[PDB]
């Protein structure tokens, strides 16, 4: 099967910049007809793909006119003049040439802006944990900016690094602003026994980690 | 690209009395059906678009044209065609390891120019006798009878080497330092020299073969170029 | 024209899944029916493709023998059947219809999402949090809502009948154990939170679970 | 029955028979006249036609005269040449059984206007010319109903099934006992002496008649790509062995005439070929006590070819027969 | 390049009552369907009118001749270089030592393939006796002197195993193709002398039937490289 790679695999850009696609072939994806077949599709969040390019150049009919192809033998890339709102998404490179036939990587586009200092946040569990007979601790990190960041799940001068949740919600549109939430599942026989719990974050904003700790004993 | 060859064999249809001032074809669908066909067994349907054509410098010109894709599967010749001319492709090395004294390099050589030739003509016969291109497994075997026929004659020319004594032909200093001293180094044969002159001979005769059996198998994996493009 | 395929389905691991694609206001006998596969993660697989006129199939290396693809021509739907499905297997699968270097993947099925799991229905285990004792308070701060031990998806997460909407941070489900979980937390005025009252809604369609626990100052 | 082609041309009466009511009389009003002979083409006909033809005409041509009778009731069997396509199957050839079909039904008239009965459930052959190259097994007319994208109607439709068997002597006596012949000396280089000198004539002759049937039989079968006879599996593999046995041919040619001169014969190869394996297959070299060194060598590469020899002369043998039982064996024994 | 012609007319009207008028004088090619075979070179048409012996008016014609090229590529291929392979070989059987007992094989392996090619020609040209293709031609010569080269090998043969227990050598034999005709082919005998008189006399024969093999390899190199260039290239240098 011929192999697709697609470079790079994130690109941000701004509204209004140009935005630059590349796509590469493992070998040769030309064809006798005089054409070789490759196209450029285009996937929202939550929904099905969309196509934008075939025959590496051709347009599909009711896509915008900034969309535009071009390649050779085993290299193609894609190019928007503008970038605006709905062209947030992925973007994937299908070859149609040698059977079978393969998709690409897939490259996310996203829009840089004025990067934000994380809102860290950490709460303890509640009386329902108690009774339930559970406890959970999560640390909320919102309205950051850009993917530089790292948290760490120091506890009292003891870094727990098991059972600990790596979950962060993909780019906003009235933001453009990522978050983080990791979570740290504790029992009643082992959430009053321990004294202290921090979360450790870096940024690129700071270098120096942001520490937020609450004492059990208290 | 026989037998892995795909084939785009089309289907124009006109109105052979009323021009375009008279009739107007249309599409019905943009592809041909297929809701009641019967598998060919030996050809893969893979794409029926059918096109409506005008001709802007006629006015008068209106067609539909259906674009037959069809592809071959290739499994019946590849086990009838290309297995047999491998195997008989392998042989056209064994004739620079067959010591001269056995007497049958050309039988060998000779047979496989035989089979190679019988093939190459009966692929003539399958494929049409067009001159626009080659096959390339009919290229390949070309190539073969080509290599086949420069090893009848260095097999001619080695077998009259190793029949010569020291009474008929006298061996140059030059023949001497070459091939009894120099070309066995490179080729890591190291003449035991345990110890008259017919066995120089006959060793000389045997060191030829062994640096053609190296060209041959250099050239015939290089051959795998030649032939591993077509699958 | 329009391809319509079936509804999630959730199995256990071992079994085998078949999921329908059935398409309309087209020829369907004469355009390959292309499956692709796409896991949570990230990227597009295709698995393989039908002609439901003839019989022919194509699959890609990675899934031989894991689909095998069948065409029901007399009602316009194509199958794929996936045997042994393991937990990998967990992801959506989209059907499209194709034509051979002449017509691209216009058109794509709405997706099936498949789930491979040994757990049954769990109705969801809503623990609200708050901001912990110890801590500053200052003009802004930041609510907590946690959703765990619920299966399968989805559950949404919401205010009270949308009461403070903009600023909310849901989060995507994840997995413990065995079970699904989730996070969400907003922004509010220091000011406004204790006088105004905000809770987070919880709705499990799965389970036919609705659930309004709402969240009071600690 | 043309396999290559995969078309079965046969000559039937396609008798019909139906009903008109515009065509009735009373016998009695023309001197008693209960039936006549009219030209089919003045009087309406079912339009029944052939839905897999292939090279041959849809619809009869022939065109004969239809008895009428005086109750209205029409009788039409005109002959036809038909040659209808179907998927041939030989995995058995020549011991197989073909399956060929021959789908007829009206054209333009649906379920509602024109309903086909099945006269007979099975092919009338009292006036069957016989072969002599394939018997009828079973002759059977099935009828069916569909509906087609074209049109909203339901199409009734009678298939017919031939099942036909082969009478399998000709092509015996003329591929597959030449193939055996052939094939039983495929062993035989791994016995001949390297002394003789016939070792390549053998094995290469062996090959090319092998490589000759298999190109005759590949102008009989079909080029289909679904099965691959079993006449054809064995005569590859066949041919796959022969090409090894001429390249160990050669080898055991090269290593019969090595001389200390120009080769040296290392203490394992001695040791193995002269001890050990020359006792495991019950050969006793005798025991020769020969002083010149360099004839006294000579024989022993001698003698180590002949060893190398019967080594592949066992595995061959053992090769051959468990390939020739492990292919056709579990066919034949369902 | 053939040169093949259609001939139109009307059957029953003569010219004084239906007279054809060439539209246009070449053949339209607007609609043509490449063949992949043959190549139009020109096509046009002649108006000709003349009387036969039937009839006692004057009949025109309107006569089409079709000038096709053939593109040589497939011919070329799976005819004309095996036919140079197998003509490559022709002479080696004189540099094959009669000791190998293989030079009858070689030539009765070429002369026989040789045949076979003709007899595959002949199925494809018509079986006209008024031209003869240089291909046809070439062929036969090529098998005429494989012939000849057979018959001399076998007396090289006889030669070569001759002894004294059954032969004697003339003096003039001797003479000759030991002292004359090695000096002129540049091949040296090298100066031994065997004592076994049997054995002495044993390797002469073996000598003098080299000498007489490498005689009718320079000639039949020379024949064979002029009579190629003899009989192709007057047609090749228009
Ligand atoms: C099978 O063979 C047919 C005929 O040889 C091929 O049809 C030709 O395909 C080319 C490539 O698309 C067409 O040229 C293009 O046409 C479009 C639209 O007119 C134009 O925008 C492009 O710039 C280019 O000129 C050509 O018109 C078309 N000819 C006909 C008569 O249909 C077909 O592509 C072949 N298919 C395969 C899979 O080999
Ligand atoms: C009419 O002919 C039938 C036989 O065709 C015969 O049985 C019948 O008796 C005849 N009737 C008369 C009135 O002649
Ligand atoms: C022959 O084919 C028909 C339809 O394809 C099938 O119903 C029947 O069982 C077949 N008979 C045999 C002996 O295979
Ligand atoms: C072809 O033949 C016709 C009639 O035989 C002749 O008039 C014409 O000159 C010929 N053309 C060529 C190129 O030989
Ligand atoms: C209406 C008509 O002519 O139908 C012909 C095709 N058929 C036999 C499949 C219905
Ligand atoms: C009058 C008539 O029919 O003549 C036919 C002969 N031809 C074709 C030579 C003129
Ligand atoms: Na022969």
């Amino acid at each position: 099967d011929v192999l697709m790679t697609q470079t790079p695999l994130s690109l941000p850009v701004s509204l209004g910049d140009q935005a630059s696609i590349s796509c590469r072939s493992s070998q040769s994806i030309v064809h006798s007809n005089g054409n070789t077949y490759l196209e450029w599709y285009l996937q929202k969040p939550g929904q099905s793909p969309k196509l934008l390019i075939y025959k590496v150049s051709n347009r599909f009919s009711g896509v915008p006119d900034r969309f535009s192809g071009s390649g050779s033998g085993t290299d193609f890339t894609l190019k928007i003049s503008r970038v605006e709102a709905e062209d947030l998404g992925v973007y994937y490179c299908f070859q149609g040439s040698h059977v079978p036939w393969t998709f690409g990587g897939g490259t996310k586009l996203e829009i840089k802006r004025a990067d934000a200092a994380p809102t860290v946040s950490i709460f303890p569990p509640s009386s329902e944990q108690l009774t339930s007979g559970g406890a959970s601790v999560v640390c909320f990190l919102n309205n950051f900016y850009p993917k530089d960041i790292n948290v760490k799940w120091k506890i009292d001068g003891s870094e727990r690094q098991n059972g600990v949740l790596n979950s962060w919600t993909d780019q906003d549109s009235k933001d453009s602003t990522y978050s983080m939430s990791s979570t740290l599942t504790l029992t009643k026989d082992e959430y009053e026994r321990h004294n202290s719990y921090t979360c450790e974050a870096t940024h690129k904003t700071s270098t120096s980690p942001i520490v937020k700790s609450f004492n059990r004993n208290e | 690209h026989f037998p892995f060859d795909q084939q785009n064999c089309t289907m124009k249809f006109r109105s052979w009395t009323y021009d375009r001032t008279e009739i107007d074809l249309v599409l019905k669908s943009e592809v041909a059906s297929l809701d009641d066909f019967t598998p060919s067994g030996e050809w893969d349907i893979v794409a029926l678009p059918g096109r409506r054509n005008e001709n802007p410098d006629d006015s008068t010109y209106v067609d539909i044209t259906y674009d037959f894709i069809i592809r071959r599967k290739p499994l019946f010749y590849t086990i009838n065609l290309i297995i047999p001319c491998v195997l008989i492709t392998s042989l056209a090395i064994l004739v620079f390891y067959l010591p001269s004294d056995c007497g049958e390099k050309m039988t060998l050589c000779i047979s496989v120019l035989l089979a190679l030739t019988v093939f190459l003509l009966l692929i003539s016969k399958i494929v049409p006798p067009t001159s626009l291109d080659v096959p390339l497994v009919g290229k390949y075997l070309m190539f073969t009878m080509v290599l086949v026929t420069f090893s009848i004659v260095t097999s001619v020319c080695v077998l009259n080497v190793h029949h010569r004594s020291p009474t008929t032909h006298t061996m140059a200093p030059w023949v001497k330092v070459v091939f009894l001293e120099k070309l066995p180094a490179l080729l890591f044969m190291q003449q035991p020299r345990h110890h008259s002159v017919s066995e120089d001979w006959k060793y000389v005769a045997m060191v030829i073969d062994r640096l053609f059996l190296w060209i041959f198998v250099f050239v015939c994996v290089f051959g795998t170029i030649g032939m591993f493009l077509q699958p | 024209v329009q391809l319509q395929q079936s509804g999630a389905e959730v199995m256990k691991p071992g079994a085998s899944v078949k999921i329908s694609c059935k398409g309309t206001g087209y020829t369907f006998s004469s355009y390959w029916i292309e499956w692709v596969k796409q896991r949570p993660g990230h990227g597009l697989e295709r698995i393989g493709e039908i002609l439901p006129g003839s019989g022919s199939t194509n699959y890609n290396e990675k899934f031989r023998g894991k689909a095998t693809f069948t065409a029901d021509k007399s009602s316009k739907t194509a199958y794929m059947q996936l045997s042994s499905l393991t937990s990998e297997d967990s992801a959506v699968y989209y059907c499209a219809r194709y034509l051979p270097y002449y017509y691209a993947m216009d058109y794509w099925g709405q997706g099936t999402s498949v789930t491979v799991s040994s757990a049954k229905t769990t109705p969801p285990s809503v623990y609200p949090l708050a901001p912990g004792s110890a801590a500053q308070t200052n003009s802004m701060v930041t609510l907590g809502c946690l959703v765990k031990g619920y299966f399968p998806e989805p559950v949404t997460v919401t205010w009270n009948s949308g009461s403070l909407s903009s600023g909310v941070h849901t989060f995507p489900a994840v997995l413990q154990s065995d079970l699904y979980t989730l996070s969400s937390s907003v922004t509010v005025p220091s000011s406004t939170w204790p006088s105004e009252t905000v809770t987070c809604n919880v709705a499990h369609p799965a389970s036919s679970t609705k659930v309004d626990k709402k969240i009071v100052p600690r | 029955v043309d396999e290559k082609n995969q078309m079965m041309t046969t000559n039937v009466w396609v008798k019909q028979e139906w009903h008109d009511y515009k065509l009735r009389w009373d016998p009695a009003d023309y001197e008693n006249v209960t039936s006549i002979r009219i030209p089919s083409e003045l009087i309406w006909r079912p339009d029944i036609v052939l839905y897999n033809n292939a090279d041959g005409d849809f619809a009869v041509t022939h065109l004969t005269k239809a008895h009428l009778f005086h109750d209205g009731r029409v009788q039409w069997t005109p002959p036809a040449i038909y040659k209808s396509s179907c998927s041939i199957d030989v995995t058995f050839f020549p011991f197989d059984q073909q399956n060929c079909t021959m789908k007829f039904g009206s054209w333009t008239y649906d379920k509602a206007k024109i309903d086909l009965v099945n006269m007979h459930s099975r092919v009338d052959q009292l006036d069957f010319w016989e072969s002599g190259e394939w018997v009828i097994v079973d002759a059977v007319g099935t009828y069916n109903t569909r509906k087609y994208e074209c049109c909203a109607e339901i199409y009734p439709d009678i298939t017919y099934a031939f099942v036909i068997r082969r009478l399998p002597l000709f092509y015996t006596i003329n591929l597959i006992i030449p193939c055996l012949l052939i094939s039983c000396l495929t062993v035989l280089v791994f016995y001949l002496p390297s002394e003789c000198g016939e070792k390549i004539t053998l094995c290469i002759s062996v090959l090319l008649s092998l490589t000759v049937f298999l190109l005759l039989i590949t102008e009989i079968i079909p080029s289909t790509s679904l099965v691959i006879p079993l006449i054809g599996e064995y005569l590859l593999f066949t041919m796959i062995f022969v090409t090894l046995s001429i390249v160990i041919t050669v080898f055991v040619l090269n290593v019969h005439h090595r001389s200390p001169r120009t080769h040296t014969m290392p203490t394992w190869v001695r040791r193995v070929f002269l001890d050990i394996v020359p006792r495991l297959l019950l050969m006793k070299r005798p025991s020769v006590v020969d002083t010149d060194f360099e004839r006294s060598v000579k024989e022993d590469w001698k003698y180590v070819a002949m060893v190398i020899d019967r080594i592949f002369l066992w595995m061959f043998i053992i090769v051959c027969l468990l390939g020739t039982v492990g292919l056709f064996l579990p066919p034949w024994l369902a």
